[PDB]
């Protein structure tokens, strides 16, 4: 598996996770690849952010899927 | 303490009087403040210092 | 506003600073030119239109 | 508009994007070596105008968004700015759910049309709250800089800008963890309690040849303010301050000598050139107006 994770600035990440596996698995893949904290990460596919509670068993990912990774930002 | 007074009031009157002028006679100031010329000169010297 | 020179007995109210007056007069000249041009355009629109068309080319 | 060049000018190569050079400079990563690396941020006219308009359109509330561009050498180029669908209070903004979907979709759509630049930073507006990094902006800028290294925090104040007539844009970058290193105290006061945690950058603006050509005919009544310009009178305090800082720089360069002389010479040349330009305008005015009917 060579699922691509792309940041908006141009960084590339390659991870290996089976589709039946939980989104927490993707989370900890990017954890052990980069180290961005779990609570400061957002992932987007097909223009819609996925929820943590949806297992990717019935999901429109059949290979070649690119995941847009962003970091939560706040201001004052 | 009456000596400290009768001097602060005179100083305030002098400051409020010489405000709009640029070259003012000293006898005019003495007439306005009702004191002799020597006292006016001493007060002006003390104020400038 | 102003000061008093007692020996000369002269009250100075205000005085200009030359160069700011120069800028103000230049602005007034430009405003007069603009107003005259506007009046010229208003009184004879066709003549001023023809004149501007000739001057542009 | 004649007696000059009309083809691709010398102010248009700044708008050209070279993919190979950007890839090489991203692979090189020269920022990690010297941490005081970036010192200049060049913003396009369109990006600045869009930022100011979006900040003012938000009213008394706070708004936030992104900004695209690239990085070359010691400078960060910010080309375009696109807003975000954020709902913020008078003090804080969140950008909870729809902001990130908007980011991804907008970047993809822009890449579809031909926008070849990547995201280069984020901006957030203080509605009359000055221009400084708050304890939350510092944390989020550190978060962004830790992983997406080319980044910059732009702060804009719409209310103060509209009240004073001057834009207030500040570019800042955060130091990492553990990086410690009659005069007014505003140098420490106008920043938050994290004044030692982040450092500002020199902000400059640029525009294209077509931008300047179209903006030349923007309006035809500023000629009066040019003929009666009254130069050397509205910026005397600016020149005196520049002379003071120039004297300080000269003293520092003299102390060092006993490469710092180059910037002192540049500052002196800039001040002298401004003064000479003012005198030239005054001479032109005198020849035009007062030398007639003598």
């Amino acid at each position: 598996m060579l699922i691509k994770v792309k940041t908006l600035t141009g960084k590339e990440i390659e991870i290996d996770i089976e589709p039946t596996d939980k989104v927490e698995r993707i989370k900890e893949r990017v954890e052990e690849k980069e180290g961005i904290p779990p609570q400061q990460q957002r992932l987007i596919y097909s223009g819609k952010q996925m929820n943590d509670e949806k297992t990717a068993a019935d999901y429109k990912i059949l290979g070649g899927s690119v995941l847009h990774l962003v970091l939560a930002l706040r201001g004052g | 303490h009456i000596e400290e007074l009768l001097r602060n009031i005179r100083t305030q009157v002098l400051i409020k009087l010489i405000k709009p002028y640029t070259r003012i006679h000293i006898p005019f100031i003495s007439k306005e403040l009702n004191i002799d010329v020597a006292d006016v000169e001493s007060l002006l010297v003390q104020c400038i210092l | 506003n102003g000061f008093i020179d007692q020996i000369d007995g002269i009250v100075h109210f205000e005085t200009r600073e030359a160069l700011p007056t120069w800028d103000k007069q230049i602005q007034s000249l430009c405003f007069q030119v603009n107003n005259l041009l506007e009046k010229i355009s208003q009184t004879a629109p066709e003549w001023t239109a023809q004149a501007m068309e000739a001057q542009m080319a | 508009l004649a007696n000059n060049m009309q083809e691709a000018q010398s102010i248009d190569e700044i708008y050209k994007y070279d993919k190979k050079q950007q890839q090489e400079i991203l692979a090189a990563k020269p920022w990690t070596k010297d941490h005081h690396y970036f010192k200049y941020c060049k913003i396009s006219a369109l990006a600045l105008l869009k930022m100011v308009m979006h900040a003012r359109s938000g009213g008394n509330l706070a708004v936030m968004g992104l900004m695209l561009g690239k990085v070359d050498g010691e400078t960060m180029i910010i080309m375009d700015s696109f807003a975000l669908p954020v709902e913020g209070t008078e003090t804080r903004v969140n950008a909870q759910a729809a902001a990130y979907e908007y980011m991804a979709a907008y970047i993809e759509n822009a890449k579809q049309v031909g926008r070849l630049e990547n995201a280069i930073g984020w901006y957030h507006s203080h509605p009359g709250y000055g221009c400084w990094l708050s304890g939350i902006n510092v944390s989020t800028q550190m978060l962004n800089q830790q992983f997406q290294e080319p980044f910059v925090a732009v702060v804009i104040d719409p209310t103060r800008t509209i009240s004073a007539g001057k834009v207030n844009l500040g570019a800042f970058r955060t130091y990492p963890k553990g990086y410690k290193p009659t005069i007014p105290l505003n140098k420490i006061e106008d920043f938050g309690v994290h004044c030692k945690q982040y450092y500002a950058l020199e902000v400059s603006y640029f525009k294209s040849s077509l931008d300047r050509k179209l903006l030349e005919l923007l309006w035809n009544k500023y000629w009066v303010n040019t003929l009666s310009s009254s130069s050397l009178l509205t910026n005397a305090d600016y020149t005196t301050g520049q002379v003071f800082d120039l004297s300080e720089k000269l003293e520092q360069s003299e102390a060092q000598l006993g490469d710092k002389l180059a910037k002192a010479t540049r500052d002196s040349c800039k001040t002298t050139i401004e003064a000479i330009h003012g005198l030239m305008s005054q001479v032109i005015k005198d020849k035009l107006f007062n030398q007639i009917n003598i």
